[PDB]
């Protein structure tokens, strides 16, 4: 009574039959916000079925010499659904997150990926490689969208930090011979009990092989990994035109 | 006594034993904390606990 | 006026935050407790799977046979209070007689303690912090002389005039804070409360703080959070005409009553600017040093 | 306690709470004032006063 | 002379043989039951493990 | 009265007498020790203890 799960929020339904089990973000649910807390006076719009659901943003291919992904939170939810309208309509937002990452993959295939969430991922440069230049990454680097962006030197995760330190924070494992889901449910993490979707993410989903995929030939070589998540406790507010950026 | 509530820890579980010879609170000494620890929220953040020696996937 | 049952069994407006956990007091090591062999199955407390994202919760209790110690060892050197309340470097800041820096008898240093690597690695390990401060300047000569010299310390906060030279008016502190000290004298020392508009700093700003189109030529706003720039430090010589004496300010800060949030991995590389967690990556470096061989150490 | 009330407040409504170390009051801290507010003094100084849903000009 | 705790929770000089058995009276060969037809799941008196 | 307990007597059967400003006991004064002498420990650290009358070997 472990190994299996049911994910039902909203008008979705996930169903797993390999799973380890849920990861709770440093031990808090997703909450709203109180009236101690808040600042902001306007009534918060609190769609409670149409945007807390789940969405599915894209596949990427584990292949033998595949570095890692990372996806930008909520960049990912800003052009998709009721969600990404009320984002773009409003200034300001406030939801937890339900991540759920798909691999399956036969008994003869073998690897590890590590699903881990970041905080306030920012990104840096090589700076020319020298250490001369101070370089900064473009749009399409920093908020990529629902598409990720691969790194390109994963043992520093484009940051100068280590891979090696991230399991202090939320993290799931992928090992093909023991499961094929990873779920976290994050809360919602700022200083502030409202920021706009547009401008701040609040973290990032890390997707990175430590174990290379190895399969004889004959199998299936085509091992893809599909992010599925849903907004949860979602809160809107501040309520004029719609910008996209 | 007659002293603002002015330091970045009030409005906090914890109490502290500080010195302070003005009244704003945030010039006092850094003082003792209290020892208490949560690991279990770094280190087993799971919906569904599983004890030692219950072998966690049944 | 709530009818409908879809909005009575609701749990929309659920302001309380539920935890699955429980600070509790641990003042001391966690004692051992005595073990001895078990022959027996099902039970299995070395198995583990850490594909669950959590840590073992395995003993030595259960893996061993153990005697009863009784652990007197504190766990209050690992606070935050004892780990961040040692003064270090942040700033320093040079007032020269000539050059190309400071060579008219005033400079401005934008408060920023991410120039130094031995304090701002020990911060970045933390997303968040909100802490007070101690701010504490040694004014000196480059060759370490005292000298006797009399210094203005102002505090500009954002919006407040700063200060284009030495004999402007900005200097008549009559609402900013200021300090006047001689160098005879012992370093400055002011407590500082927690200035910012959030609930904490973060070294860590994931976005843009401006709205609009992100291109090329405004793209060294990305990091940015406006809610840590506390402003700028002014330090002048108080004087109508040119000093005598080159001096160098250096700035060491002690935090207290600290609160931390989300923890961080470490940084393993070696910092190259400010605000900004760029990395060489031709010169990428292990965060350790290596062997040969795994069989041989 | 034996020291001249002689400061520029003694014979006000507020309160202080101040340190001293001379029989003089005017050396006195600044201290903490009273948080009392009269905006109704310059900002509805009206003999008749109306209410924010009444319509004023009947 | 016993004062730590290592020695106080000790199986140390347990002499008593620990049996899992018991020898009981059989002086006749057991008697058989009367036995019905099983139509069920979960219960397979048939499969042992040697 | 609030200070760590972190000197290096801590857990020693001899009570002090000292002064201290700080929230570490390591830094007080040296104090007043107690006047306890046991030179039976080196000068009469026999098994089978003789009177000063008895000529010790019967
Ligand atoms: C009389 C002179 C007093 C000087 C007081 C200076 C006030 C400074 C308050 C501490 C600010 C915390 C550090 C600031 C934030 C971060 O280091 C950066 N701005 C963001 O990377």
């Amino acid at each position: 009574s472990d190994r299996v799960a049911q994910l039902t929020i909203g008008n979705s339904t996930i169903t797993t039959q390999e799973a380890a089990n849920i990861i709770v973000g440093y031990g808090e649910w997703p909450s709203y916000c109180s009236d101690d807390d808040a600042t902001a006076v306007d009534k918060p719009t609190r769609p409670d079925v149409s945007v807390n659901r789940f969405y599915t943003l894209d596949t990427k291919l584990w292949e033998k010499s595949s570095k890692g992904w990372y996806w930008k939170f909520p960049d990912v939810l800003t052009e998709t659904g009721v969600f990404g309208q009320n984002a773009q309509f409003h200034y300001l937002y406030r939801s937890g997150f339900c991540i759920h990452v798909q691999c399956n993959a036969s008994k003869f295939h073998q690897g590890a990926l590590l699903v881990a969430i970041l905080p306030e991922y920012v990104i840096g440069t090589v700076a020319g490689g020298t250490g001369t230049e101070d370089s900064h990454p473009p749009y399409k680097q920093t908020q990529p969208g629902a598409d990720g962006f691969e790194l390109q030197h994963p043992y520093v995760l484009d940051a100068g930090i280590p891979i090696s330190q991230l399991t202090v924070c939320h993290h799931q494992r992928i090992n093909l011979r023991t499961n094929n889901c990873a779920t976290i449910i994050v809360p919602y993490m700022n200083t502030l009990p409202f920021d706009s979707a547009l401008n701040h993410c609040n973290f990032g989903l890390l997707v990175v092989p430590i174990s290379p995929l190895d399969f004889d030939q004959g199998a299936t070589p085509v091992i893809p990994i599909t992010i599925t998540l849903a907004p949860m406790c979602s809160e809107f507010a501040g309520l004029r035109q719609a910008v996209t950026q | 006594s007659h002293e603002n509530s002015n330091s970045a820890t009030e409005g906090s579980t914890i109490n502290y034993t500080t010195i302070n010879y003005y009244k704003d609170s945030y010039a006092a000494t850094a003082g003792k904390q209290s020892l208490k620890q949560d690991p279990d929220k770094f280190a087993n953040p799971v919906k569904d606990i599983f004890t030692e020696m219950a072998a966690p996937l049944k | 006026g709530d009818r409908v049952a879809d909005v009575i069994e609701s749990s929309i407006g659920d302001s309380v935050s539920r935890a699955l956990t429980q600070a509790l007091p641990a003042p001391t090591g966690q004692n051992t407790q005595v073990s001895s062999h078990r022959l027996d199955t099902g039970e299995v407390p070395a198995l583990q799977a850490a594909e669950i994202g959590a840590s073992s919760n395995t003993s030595d209790e259960s893996m061993i046979e153990t005697r009863c110690v009784l652990n007197s060892h504190s766990t209050a050197e690992t606070t935050l209070d004892s780990f961040f309340s040692r003064a270090g470097l942040v700033g320093e800041i040079d007032l020269p007689l000539e050059g190309t820096t400071n060579p008219n008898g005033y400079a401005n240093w934008d408060i920023d303690i991410t120039g130094y690597a031995q304090m701002r690695r020990k911060v970045e390990l933390f997303t968040y912090m909100r802490f007070d401060a101690e701010f504490t300047f040694v004014a000196c000569t480059p060759t370490g002389q005292v000298v006797p010299q009399l210094l203005q310390y102002m505090f500009v906060p954002p919006g407040a005039p700063k200060p284009e030279s030495r004999e402007s008016l900005a200097w008549q502190t009559a609402t900013n804070p200021s300090v006047f000290v001689k160098l005879t004298d012992p370093p400055a020392q002011v407590s500082v409360p927690f200035m910012s508009p959030a609930s904490a700093y973060q070294w860590f700003y994931d976005g843009y703080p401006t709205f609009g189109e992100h291109k090329q030529e405004k793209d060294l706003e990305y990091g940015a959070c406006p809610n840590n720039m506390m402003g700028t430090f002014s330090v002048r010589t108080v004087g109508s005409s040119k000093s005598k004496y080159p001096l160098v300010v250096r700035i060491y800060m002690r935090m207290k009553h600290v609160r931390a949030w989300i923890p961080r991995p470490m940084r393993n590389q070696n910092y190259l600017f400010k605000a900004n967690p760029n990395y060489a990556g031709n010169s990428i470096k292990p965060t350790g040093t290596s062997r040969s061989a795994i069989t041989t150490l």
